[PDB]
């Protein structure tokens, strides 16, 4: 199938570059128009700029003053999107998406999105700890003081994907990010189902398994 | 492009988003849906036609300055965002402003309120949590008050504004930050959830 | 004359590019005029004056057309050359002068001394009222096909499925 995937969250300092990546695959990658759009937590979405990789031209919005650069890999079938002279404007989720405007389809697929947060401090990772337990029973984890968001947290490695239900994260005074996510089950599983609880924080390259039973 | 920045609409019935420009009417009009957290999605292509997978009841369309969206009998879960696009010569690709479309009708959910004490791992972290974990409620507002042994706690507490589930319904997250000494020397703690009027309130206890 | 969207192409039919409309001809057919077509006729002594190619009677081209590398264009298109397009006579200007019309996802690019260079959306106009037809683009032209999932019935000429 055709699927555009971007690289992993980042965090970077008032100043500096960043520079996010968008795979391509399932299609001729000359075909179609790749463009960058961003959205704010607030606002709405915000065209930036493309590649079109049939002709290696790019078109940039007047408001990113030479900000924007967006360079191509055909090889890779993969496009970059570089932003530089970060400021607090730029904390805001990147996405990529194809068009054509030959056959007229619009944005018709998307990437997964690509949070760049823009702050003064550096990437922490997290401390899990277990969250321990109709006829249903509630268990869950608690992802504790990382910075930057976001953290992604499946169970069993994706392969229970009923009753799972992660939290918006939450922002202490010290201003390091924590959530929850739990999941739901029958309680006869209990003793006889383990539950495997795995987070992953991209932005410092961390990856935590948490094996959530009844004390 | 002009959109109105909310829409509500009565469950059942017909919501209509517009979208104005200058020439609209000479451009292709492009709708997209956002659900909170998730990537935006094409629901109308061309004016009025839409993609595969889409009900039946997305309809769109373009003529003179306005491009309406329409969707006939509206359910709960299209309660999300909804943009619009089109192509100009100058500025290449435009948004619209965006559309909150609140469907009206929906019946009333209590919350499902699990409190969970302290870990034993992060009491031997020196550092002790309380979460209280609230789900599967409309409407998506409550209040919630915490309780040392029987008296109000106010410091220390980091309620998350509530947002939408995989189950269209709301969802809210609050966090007690105490000290281990805190939690051993009391005798309970207690999240208390009020949803409307009816309060539910969830105990647990250091033994 | 002007070829719009109600123009009706005798024995053929209307396709769209960037920045103007036609009349295509069915079959084999060849172009009388901007809006019929007739059978084309190499040209023999009983066949003078008849259609040997577009445009083109006995094999010179008509009034105001040049026979430029084997077709024939219009006079004031001799040495334009658009790329991703075709050069037509410029509507508005008096002195009807050659610019370019694009295909379909191209436009004529102002760096580029106006040619098809630029990516740029052009929205179709025709009115394709047949049974089960609509307005796609097919082989970098508008033009009047099937809709999405017809297959033209040759026993009756009609998009069914």
């Amino acid at each position: 199938q055709v699927q555009l995937v971007q690289s992993g969250a980042e965090v970077r300092k008032p100043g500096a570059s960043v520079k996010v990546s968008c795979k391509a695959s399932g299609y001729s990658f000359t075909s179609y128009i790749l463009n960058w759009v961003r959205q704010a937590t607030g606002q709405g979405l915000e065209w930036m700029g493309w590649m079109n990789p049939d002709s290696n031209n790019t078109e940039y919005a007047q408001k990113f003053q030479g900000r924007v650069t967006i360079t191509r890999d055909t090889s890779i079938s993969t496009v970059y999107m570089e932003l530089s002279g970060l400021r607090s404007e730029d904390t805001a989720v990147y996405y990529c998406a194809r068009h054509s405007f030959k056959s007229n389809t619009g944005f018709d697929y998307w990437g997964q999105g690509t949070q760049v947060t823009v702050s003064s401090a550096s990437t922490k990772g997290p401390s899990v700890f277990p969250l321990a337990p109709g006829g249903t029973a509630a268990l869950g984890c608690l992802v504790k003081d990382y910075f930057p968001e976001p953290v992604t947290v499946s169970w069993n490695s994706g392969a229970l994907t009923s009753g799972v239900h992660t939290f918006p994260a939450v922002l202490q005074s010290s201003g390091l990010y924590s959530l929850s996510s739990v999941v739901t089950v029958p309680s006869s599983s209990l003793g006889t189902q383990t539950y495997i609880c795995n987070v992953n924080h991209k932005p410092s390259n961390t990856k935590v398994d948490k094996k959530v039973e009844p004390k | 492009l002009s959109q109105p920045p909310s829409v509500s609409v009565s469950a059942g019935q017909t919501a209509s988003i517009t979208c104005s420009g200058d020439k609209l009417g000479g451009k292709y009009g492009y709708w997209y849906q956002q659900r909170p957290g998730q990537s935006p999605i094409l629901v109308i292509y061309q004016d009025s036609k839409r993609p595969s997978g889409i009900p039946e009841r997305f309809s769109g369309s373009n003529s003179g300055n306005t491009a309406t969206l329409t969707i006939s009998g509206t359910q709960a879960m299209d309660e999300a965002d909804y943009y619009c696009q089109a192509w100009d010569i100058s500025t290449n690709w435009v948004f619209g402003g965006g559309t909150k479309l609140t469907v009206l009708g929906q019946p009333k959910a209590a919350p499902s309120v699990t409190l969970f004490p302290p870990s034993s791992e992060e009491l031997q972290a020196n550092k002790a949590t309380l979460v209280c974990l609230i789900s599967d409620f409309y409407p998506g507002a409550v209040t919630v008050a915490w309780k040392a042994d029987s008296s109000p706690v106010k410091a220390g507490v980091e309620t998350t504004t509530p947002s939408k589930q995989s189950n269209n319904k709301y969802a809210a997250s609050s966090y007690l930050s105490l000290t281990p000494e805190q939690w051993k020397s009391h005798r309970s703690y207690s999240c208390q959830v009020t949803h409307e009027g009816s309060t539910v309130e969830k105990t647990v206890a250091p033994t | 004359a002007k070829v719009t969207v109600d123009t009706v192409c005798k024995r053929g039919f209307l396709i769209q590019m960037s920045g103007h409309l036609e009349c295509k001809c069915e079959n084999d057919l060849v172009l009388v005029n901007e809006e019929t077509c007739e059978e084309k006729v190499k040209c023999d002594e009983k066949t003078v004056n008849k259609p040997c190619g577009d445009f083109s009677k006995c094999c010179k081209c008509n009034l105001g057309y040049d026979m430029v590398n084997n077709v024939c264009i219009p006079n004031e298109c001799k040495q334009v050359t658009c790329g991703n397009g075709k050069c037509i006579l410029d509507t508005s200007n008096p002195v009807k002068t050659g610019v370019c019309s694009c295909n379909i996802g191209k436009v004529p690019n102002v760096q580029d001394q106006n040619k098809c260079s630029k990516d740029g959306e052009t929205k179709c106009s025709l009115k394709c009222l047949k049974e089960q037809e609509t307005c796609k683009a097919v082989d970098g032209i508008y033009k009047c096909d099937c809709k999405d999932g017809f297959i033209i019935d040759q026993e009756s000429s009609i998009c069914t499925g």
